[PDB]
């Protein structure tokens, strides 16, 4: 995609947009990552904001992204320590990943989604719509 | 050669709409332990332009941010940064020499040209610089309709300038949303230009330094070490150099400065030692002098070369005026009154900073005596600052010309 047609950049440009601010059902008050490399550390000092703003544990997010990523990091007063380096964006993208299978209903778009435990099998979900979608992914 | 910094690219736009941000998300990674220069703020921040093997993605990070794949290094790069207006602009008239293209950074969800987003276009105008690549960021911010609105307000601004064939890019500095395209762009337009080694060196010595400190070793513990931006030809270690003003002396005259020679140790580069550095990013020098004669950045504006091949130093300078049309500001502040005989300019060039009293008024043309000497090539750049209060404002620019 050659960079003089706008347009399809455009849509290219949304489609990374994230879910509660790319389309109609906009949990919105999801801030940012604030992401500090300090020494040979990533530091994400604005998660519990994350976190907090997705309704969603502290520590269910440090893990599913321990995961998404190889590093070991360990949460504290509201950051969180990661053991390499990783820029904004690559934190970006797996918050991104996040927000789609963890905090979001597939059937009805709803940051309502919480998470629900009903056998040994995670299966969380809609407040709103009633759907449970089996999430261990 | 070394994997050091090809090319400079200079980060303008608005203060706000997000160039500060999108240099620091591709840059934090390739850290070690920016500025405020000491006579021009800039900052040197540097960024290796990868590409992922297996997504075939580019990004400025080791890991791919998608994937998750090793990445390939392509190229390293060094943007050049300041938070500040002014600084930016005096940067850019002043030391153009250091830029080899620029990416300017226009927020979609504000009108198109604001008054200082004009500011850097008119710059990067007078300049020459024509590799530019338009980023118009907080793309989340507006819904397609106020987008399309803001491309073509800035293809109306674009066009008739050095901007004209500049691709405009939305992105999200934020999130990153097409940052992989801004990236692979950087590649695409702002390539590695053709240098040819052998030109004698030049390098504009940004800052100086004592990197010395009780930690007490008596040995060859470090001499005198200058950072600066190579602008022509290569140093290379073990080259003997001259510096440029030099070093004070007592009295003769008033003040005078003498041109002092060392010998090259050490040069950084990258982040790693190196036998020989290049143009793009900023280089360290190790010398054999004493650190006493670098410490404070009191060596900082001198140029480097080797002896005998370098700029002609200055204790008087006519020049041709030029005031710029400048929209920022308040209307006191800028309808410029003309530079008055007696009245006392800061001037910069290359890396040097200097006041200056105009002592002669001609059409279009003046002259003023340099607080410090000034080592400079006839017929570069030099910026013009008057002061307008507290402050120091740039009024305009002025070409060396000889007296
Ligand atoms: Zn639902
Ligand atoms: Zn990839």
């Amino acid at each position: 995609i050659d960079y003089y047609d706008y347009e399809k950049l455009l849509e290219k440009a949304y489609q990374e947009l994230p879910e509660n601010v790319k389309h109609h059902k906009s949990r919105f008050e999801v801030p940012g990552a604030l992401v500090t490399i300090e020494g040979n550390k990533t530091i994400i000092e604005n998660f519990k904001d994350i976190a907090d703003a997705l309704n969603r544990d502290p520590q269910h997010l440090l893990k599913f992204l321990l995961r998404e990523i190889a590093t070991a990091g360990t949460l504290e007063g509201r950051r969180v320590v990661l053991q390499g380096r990783f820029t904004p964006y690559l934190i970006a993208n797996k918050l991104k990943k996040y927000i789609k299978e963890y905090v979001i209903c597939p059937v009805c778009g709803s940051p309502d989604t919480k998470i629900i435990k009903r056998d040994r099998f995670h299966f969380l979900k809609c407040e709103a719509c009633g759907a449970e979608t089996p999430i261990q992914h | 050669k070394t994997r050091q910094a090809e090319v400079n690219i200079g980060m303008v736009g608005h203060v706000d709409h997000g160039k500060t941000t999108l240099t620091k998300a591709l840059t934090g990674v390739w850290t070690d332990t920016l500025r405020r220069g000491i006579t021009i703020k800039i900052g040197f921040a540097d960024a290796e332009i990868r590409r992922c093997s297996n997504c075939g993605r580019y990004s400025t990070s080791p890991i791919c941010p998608y994937c998750g794949h090793e990445t390939e290094f392509i190229r390293r790069v060094s943007f050049i940064d300041s938070p500040g207006h002014e600084a930016l602009m005096t940067t850019m008239l002043a030391g153009a020499s250091l830029m080899d293209g620029a990416i300017l950074v226009i927020a979609a969800n504000e009108p198109c040209p604001r008054p200082q987003t004009r500011e850097h276009l008119m710059a990067l105008q007078i300049i020459g610089q024509k590799n530019i690549i338009i980023a118009q960021n907080k793309i989340e911010l507006v819904d397609k309709e106020k987008a399309l609105e803001n491309y073509r307000q800035i293809k109306e601004f674009i066009k008739g300038t050095v901007a004209e064939n500049a691709p405009i890019i939305p992105i999200s500095a934020l999130h990153g949303a097409n940052i992989d395209v801004l990236v692979k762009a950087i590649e695409e337009f702002i390539p590695t230009p053709k240098r040819d080694s052998n030109k004698p060196p030049k390098m504009l010595v940004l800052r100086s330094f004592d990197v010395n400190k009780p930690g007490t070793p008596p040995e060859k513990l470090v001499g005198g070490v200058l950072d600066g931006s190579i602008v022509q030809g290569k140093l290379k270690v073990g080259d003997e150099i001259e510096i440029r003003p030099g070093v004070p002396y007592e009295e003769h005259g008033r003040i005078k400065y003498e041109p002092i020679t060392t010998e090259i140790v050490s040069l950084q580069a990258g982040g790693q030692f190196v036998e020989e550095a290049y143009p793009g990013g900023l280089v360290g020098i190790g010398t054999k002098l004493d650190p006493y004669l670098t410490k404070g950045d009191l060596m900082a504006g001198n140029v480097v070369g080797k002896p005998g091949k370098l700029p002609p130093v200055w204790t008087d300078l006519r020049l041709e005026v030029h005031l710029l049309e400048r929209v920022v500001g308040t209307e006191q502040e800028l309808n410029v009154e003309p530079i008055k005989r007696k009245e006392v300019l800061l001037l910069n060039v290359g890396t040097a900073r200097t006041m200056g009293l105009v002592t002669a008024l001609g059409k279009d043309e003046i002259e003023l005596k340099l607080q410090i000497p000034v080592c400079a090539e006839p017929g570069e750049r030099v910026a013009i600052s008057r002061q307008i209060g507290s402050r120091w404002r740039l009024i305009g620019y002025g070409i060396i010309k000889e007296l």
